[PDB]
RNA sequence: UCCUCGAGGAGGAUUUUUGGAGCAGGGAGAUGGAAUAGGAGCUUGCUCCGUCCACUCCACGCAUCGACCUGGUAUUGCAGUACCUCCAGGAACGGUGC
């Protein structure tokens, strides 16, 4: 029902986020809030014709956020259980 | 009383009079400029005023690095490497030091980005010819010695010793 | 005019810009010490005239006193003490050990002549034409001795400090 | 919550608006909205030669107004 | 409501991909089309997929330089994804599984 | 097999077809309302009286209950009363009351009234609301409303009957007939009220009656109203005679064998007597103890032969036997003249053997003496031996 | 003639033939099939025009309210 | 139910300020006015923008929507804001 | 004070020919009569037409359910 | 749960890019429901724009992350 | 009211977060270049066509203000600051509307 659930529930997770300015930025999910407030740590961010840069943390918005991409090992169907 | 990591992670860092991030190093009387790393790059200006350095060289590669004070001090030397340690540095006050000959402005000159020299109260700037040497051996420095360079002043730079 | 932490600087050229000129300014004295802020305004009431304020007095007096008619940019500006107090420096702060003052103004009170002897640190005490001041420490007893000698404190009369005698 | 804006001051003066897309209007208000609204009664709106067109009583949106500049004193 | 309201508007047109496990296209502001199995969704449009396929087109923008060359179209594969509603412009339910 | 043990803790019954006491309520066929009363109630064990009267009760016979202050009376008339109501129920016929039960006082037909509301709590019979010198508007609409038990005064219940308030209908109308301290209601005072009040009444109808005390004119005068009651008092079944004196002293273990020869040696306790004994080997040290002490002693037990313990008691009967110890056994059964003392040396782990034991001497009308040693062991047959001496008066 | 409040004419229109055309340029006309409240659109066999000229046959297609600029019932 | 920056914004009401909006107009001059929504009602005004059409106005009226940020002087960032 | 919801339903009473600009489209604008409102400012305009004022062109659509999320200003025209 | 992401980096210096392509350096003293940010002596790099306090609103925010000690 | 085995215990519709964002830089000239990186006429040489920068021409793309450089010129003034004298030339930069 709740996609915000689902989401706080994936931490410790290696993943990468698309925003809508072609900025890629790729790490390991450690805090999800109500707000989609993704704070992530070590974290490697490529933006549109630019050089990728390694960053030990990185706090992006819910509404900067375009796509998610996500493992093929991820437990999708026993993590929607509410 | 080097300067090593402990002694930068207990210095004092605040904003200057140019809202630029400066860390106060003075009153430590270091003899070597070292264990930069320990900053990350995370100041603008560099305050090493009152030390005993002899050389400036040693520093790691800072791109955040634009100004450096190294006045009352005894640098007679400068590091040949200095433009690629510091390819922003566009302010240095070397005033009161131990430059003698106008030889050691000859490694000053990598420095493109470096328009603001001061080399004043120095037995160099004494010399026959000094400030027309300094211009012509850097041309991007706008502002030497507290003034303004002008045209007069690059064309006679540019007619003697061509 | 009393020495303060703030000097100011006046007759320079208005013709650069108002943020070259302070770091200019900020360049310069911190060939002295430590510059906590730079006043520099360029309209018409304050043109062509700036202020640095310092942490120390003292550093701010060997500023005024060296780069007294210095040229800058071409102008040689004039240094001198500020008439009030800054806003910063308020907003921050709120031989022998004994030595012999004579000539000493009879109007000045213990607070004119405590706020005098702040140049040097922490005194024992103080007593009141002639006076005596006795410091903890002798270096900085001498240091007293030495900087009082003759000071510019009440114009219309000369003050002379001597060390005392056994 | 819901607080409508501070308008009172401003109300039968002659003031500038602005929208988006770079327009301009001139008029005086008739009113105030708790939604930004501002009715412009004898607005006349800046063209891109520069000529002034009287569009009447119009109403600005609050969602596309940029800045409002009043030109009496108030 | 909730669940009439979800079921009988046009929310059921995302509810038909989820339980019949049915292929729908997803055309994006960024000129991108993802073809896949919609396998969550939400009130506010937030798709879950699995198993997506996006296809858009791109110019070599100022590649090499004088004034003689063309754009091309690319196509690329995700094996689970999730994208927001904000972003979603289109979503056409197309039998295409089959 | 312990049947016998319920009647011999001191409940005298008597009557014709009396059922069997129940141990528990868990087990005395009563309903799911009444044991959730009396598990929300706290009553852990039942009442001898309660035990005596519920089975009674249940069966559909006349019981006449007799006990102390403060047993339960009002719990065992109201408990298997409605546990009766709601096994077997019957149509709330209109002012008709299903029972009817009688007090002297307004203040006893209020608590009445709360016992019984308090029995049948968490259900939807509710009784009665009504006492004397009240409004009769109220109690009027409180019965026509339903009425399951009538508790009041005979006074209302005249008064009701009267104006055509509350009256008993001849087919079916009530089955039981509750008699609150009915010791007062025999007196000459409630005897035409009480006698209008039984004599308005259904054929087929149980009647229960419950006092402290009992008189005889009030027991013949309350027997002629019932149809073959069931009395139900204390003590009576399985009691000690009342015409043998018997006597308890709290001695040790080793010093009863002492104060068997002190009142052997000093009192006039050495022939004539009858010693009972826990084994039959301490009988016979006991026995050659006498015969060792210049006393001529007899012994019969298990352990001797039928011949011996013939001529022991040939010995015992005739004279030749100044004393005679005897096991259990020889307790009950044995009617001899000669026996006038029972000393009682090692007391028994039952009641019935020391009633048995203290029985045998004194019979027929004559007079007995029972001596019997109490030691520490012997803890919890010490409420049994204080209910017998307040049953036989000692 | 009398004032209609806009959803119940979005409630009337459904299984007539429409066109709702987007802030982008693009519109898609079909029989409309489901309209929320919030809005939203639900057609089936939908075809895209993009600057005057046919794209081509979708069917079922969704659009949101915050692309959709005008719809125009035909 | 007010936040912390809407406490200091409202705190700063009454000193020379300047409030740059998202199309790059910078309105200066003393905020006369700060409501809970970001509506910045400032009295003789400076319109310095991103264009650099420097103007000086008697009144202006800038909207929290189209508001990018606040160029705030010091004097506030010291005390009660020290949390 | 006059409001903007009771000019809307003066507007729309009326029965006047009223213009409707886009938000960050000055090119091409709507015109028609309102004929009802609601609270998220939705115009049902009856033939209505769409105006361009780079082609100088006009399109008639007719019945049009406009959005108050795109109308950034209206104006009411006397054609 | 928690919500301790933004109060550990409460008193420390970060640098915060917009969505115009700016990034303003400065102190993050506090925070609210919009995610105001009040960057005290903030620095502007895209050059260097001398701009001190600086409230920008939460609209404009894009990603933020950490640029060195507290002073 | 709950637990234990009838009982016991106690919030996607105007100012913030489900976005009104995406895309392209006017035209011409036997102009010039792809060291190692286009295809075809199946290397190399030549010819043709859908990607930049430098200069020239039409319509220095246009007008505006801010920052900035040269020369001349005025102000000598004690303050906590969007920015600060004026004239003329050049226009390397920023954004606004067409």
């Amino acid at each position: 029902m709740k996609l915000v659930r689902f989401l706080m529930k994936l931490s410790h997770e290696t993943v990468t986020i698309e925003l809508k300015n072609g900025t890629q930025v790729h790490g390991t999910i450690t805090g999800v809030d109500v707000s989609m407030n993704t704070h992530l740590k070590a974290v490697k961010m490529t933006l549109k014709n630019r050089e990728p840069v390694q960053l030990e943390t990185l706090s992006i918005r819910g509404n900067n956020i375009r796509y998610f991409i996500l493992p093929d090992s991820l437990p999708l169907d026993t993590l929607l259980v509410d | 009383v080097k300067l090593t990591a402990e002694l930068i992670e207990q210095a004092a860092q605040y904003t200057n009079a140019v809202r630029d991030r400066e860390l106060d190093l003075r009153g430590y009387k270091i003899p070597v400029i070292e264990n930069l790393g320990a900053t990350l790059d995370q100041f603008d200006a560099i305050d090493f005023s009152d030390n005993e350095i002899r050389k400036l060289d040693g520093f790691p590669l800072l791109r955040r690095l634009k100004t450096l004070l190294v006045n009352n001090n005894r640098i007679c030397r400068i590091g040949e490497g200095l433009d690629q340690a510091l390819p922003c540095l566009t302010e240095l006050i070397l005033t009161n030091n131990s430059l003698v000959e106008l030889g050691d402005l000859d490694p000053l000159a990598s420095l493109k980005s470096l328009t603001y020299l001061s080399i004043l109260r120095n037995p160099v700037t004494n010399k026959k010819h000094y400030r027309l040497y300094v211009i012509y051996k850097v041309p991007q420095v706008r502002v030497l010695d507290f003034q303004k360079v002008k045209l007069k002043e690059r064309q006679e730079a540019e007619k003697m010793f061509k | 005019i009393r020495p303060n932490h703030t000097i100011y600087i006046n007759n320079m050229n208005d013709k650069i810009k108002k943020e070259e000129l302070k770091r200019s300014l900020y360049a310069l004295f911190s060939q002295f010490g430590h510059v906590v802020d730079i006043v520099a305004l360029k309209t018409m009431k304050m043109r062509g005239q700036a202020f640095v304020i310092f942490k120390e007095l003292g550093s701010s007096t060997n500023a005024l006193r060296q780069l007294q008619g210095f040229p800058f940019y071409g102008k040689p500006m004039r240094i001198q003490y500020a008439k009030t107090d800054s806003d910063i420096i308020s907003k921050m702060r709120g031989p022998n050990y004994i030595l012999f003052l004579n000539n000493l103004p009879e109007e000045t009170n213990e607070m004119m002549l405590s706020m005098l002897f702040n140049q040097f640190p922490g005194f024992k005490e103080v007593r009141l034409d002639i006076a005596f001041v006795e410091f903890e420490n002798d270096g900085q007893a001498g240091a007293a001795r030495d900087a009082l000698q003759g000071f510019k404190i009440t114009p219309s009369h000369a003050m002379k400090i001597t060390y005392a005698k056994k | 919550k819901a607080h409508p804006p501070e308008l009172k001051k401003f109300m039968d003066k002659k003031l500038s608006l602005k929208l988006n897309g770079g327009r301009h209007v001139q008029g005086i208000l008739r009113g105030f909205d708790p939604f930004m609204n501002l009715v412009i009664d004898e607005c006349v709106e800046m063209a891109t030669s520069g000529q002034q067109n009287n569009i009447g009583m119009v109403v600005i949106r609050g969602n596309s107004i940029i800045m409002l500049e009043a030109l009496e004193r108030v | 409501r909730e669940e009439e309201e979800f079921n009988t508007g046009p929310l059921s047109v995302l509810t038909q991909s989820v339980k019949n496990n049915t292929q729908v296209l997803i055309n994006c502001r960024n000129n991108k089309k993802l073809l896949g199995r919609v396998k969550a969704f939400d009130r506010h449009c937030n798709m879950v997929l699995e198993n997506v396929k996006e296809m858009w087109t791109e110019v070599p923008k100022s590649g090499k330089g004088k004034k003689k060359s063309k754009p091309v179209n690319k196509d690329r594969y995700i094996s689970k994804m999730f994208l927001r509603g904000d972003s979603v412009i289109v979503v056409l339910r197309n039998p295409l599984i089959a | 097999v312990n049947v016998f043990r319920l009647e011999m803790e001191g409940i005298t019954v008597k009557g014709k077809g009396c059922p069997k006491p129940i141990k528990s309520w868990v087990q005395c066929g009563i309903s799911m309302k009444i044991l959730n009363s009396l598990k929300k109630h706290g009553y852990e064990k039942p009442t001898p009286i309660q035990t005596q009267a519920i089975p009674a009760i249940m069966s559909g016979r006349d019981l006449i209950g007799i006990a102390k202050t403060g047993s339960g009376k009002t719990i065992a008339f109201l408990l298997p009363m409605f546990r009766h109501i709601m096994d077997q129920r019957s149509l709330e016929e209109g002012e008709g009351p299903i029972a009817v039960i009688m007090t002297p006082t307004r203040e006893l037909a209020l608590q009445i009234t709360k016992e019984c509301k308090k029995f049948s709590k968490t259900l939807g019979l509710r009784v009665v609301c009504v006492y004397g010198g009240t409004g009769i508007s109220e109690q009027i609409a409180e019965l026509k409303r339903g009425a399951e038990i009538i508790v009041c005064t005979p006074g209302r219940m005249i008064d009701m009957l009267a104006a055509n308030s509350g009256r008993v209908t001849n087919l079916r109308r009530v089955t039981y007939v509750v008699l609150d301290e009915a010791d007062r209601m025999f007196d000459m005072g409630f005897e035409p009220q009480v006698m209008r009040i039984v004599d308005n009444v259904r054929p087929d109808r149980q009647t229960v009656m419950f006092s402290a005390t009992f008189p005889r004119a009030m027991e013949a005068l309350a027997r002629r109203i019932l149809s073959k009651p069931i009395e139900v008092q204390v003590g009576g079944r399985s009691v000690v005679c009342s015409d043998v004196e018997q006597q308890v002293i709290v001695i040790e273990e080793e010093k009863k064998f002492l104060k068997l020869l002190e009142l052997l040696g000093h009192y006039q306790e050495s022939g004539s007597v009858i010693i009972f004994v826990d084994k039959q080997e301490h009988a016979d040290g006991l026995l050659k103890d006498l015969m060792r002490a210049s006393y001529p002693c007899m012994s019969l037990h298990g352990g001797i032969d039928q011949y011996d313990r013939d001529s022991i008691i040939n010995d015992f009967k005739n004279g030749t036997c100044k004393l005679l110890v005897a096991t259990s056994v020889a307790a009950r059964g044995l009617d001899v003249k000669h026996l006038i003392l029972v000393v009682n040396y090692s007391c028994p782990n039952h009641y019935e053997d020391y009633v048995h034991r203290a029985g045998r001497t004194g019979r027929a009308g004559n007079k007995g003496y029972a001596y019997t040693f109490i030691t520490e062991d012997q803890a919890r047959y010490a409420g049994d031996i204080i209910k017998a001496l307040e049953l036989s008066g000692t | 003639s009398l004032p209609l409040n806009p959803k119940p004419f979005l409630n009337g229109l459904t299984g007539k033939p429409v066109m709702v055309k987007l802030k982008w340029g693009m519109e898609y006309k079909g029989y409309l099939v489901s309209v929320d409240g919030y809005m939203n659109m639900q057609l089936a066999n939908t075809e895209e025009y993009i600057d005057g000229a046919l794209s081509g046959h979708l069917g079922e297609v969704l659009i949101r309210c915050n692309n959709v600029l005008y719809i125009r019932g035909v | 139910s007010i936040g912390v920056p809407i406490k200091v914004l409202h705190e700063a009401e009454g000193h020379i300020v300047t409030c740059e909006t998202n199309t790059g107009e910078v309105y200066r001059g003393k905020l006369i006015e700060a409501e809970d929504n970001m509506n910045c009602q400032m009295s003789n005004i400076t319109v310095t923008y991103r264009d650099g059409r420097v103007a000086q106005l008697e009144q202006v009226y800038i909207r929290g929507s189209k508001i990018r940020f606040l160029i705030l002087p010091d004097m506030l960032k010291n005390a009660p804001m020290l949390k | 004070m006059v409001q903007p919801i009771n000019l809307i339903f003066r507007y729309l009473q009326n029965r006047s020919r009223i213009q409707v600009w886009l938000y960050e489209q000055v090119n091409m604008r709507i015109e028609g009569c309102i004929i009802g409102f609601d609270e998220y400012m939705n115009l049902v305009l009856d033939d209505a037409e769409e105006i361009h004022s780079k082609t100088k062109s006009r399109k008639q659509l007719g019945r049009i359910m406009l959005k108050g999320d795109n109308i950034t200003l209206l104006q009411s025209v006397s054609n | 749960g928690k919500s301790s992401k933004m109060l550990q980096h409460i008193d420390y210096r970060m640098r915060c890019i917009l969505q115009d392509g700016r990034i303003f350096i400065g102190t993050f003293k506090a925070f609210d429901k919009h995610m105001n940010l009040i960057l005290c002596d903030c620095d502007e790099f895209r050059e260097k724009r001398v701009l001190g306090l600086v409230l920008l609103r939460g609209e404009n925010l894009v990603s933020m992350t950490v640029e060195g000690p507290p002073p």
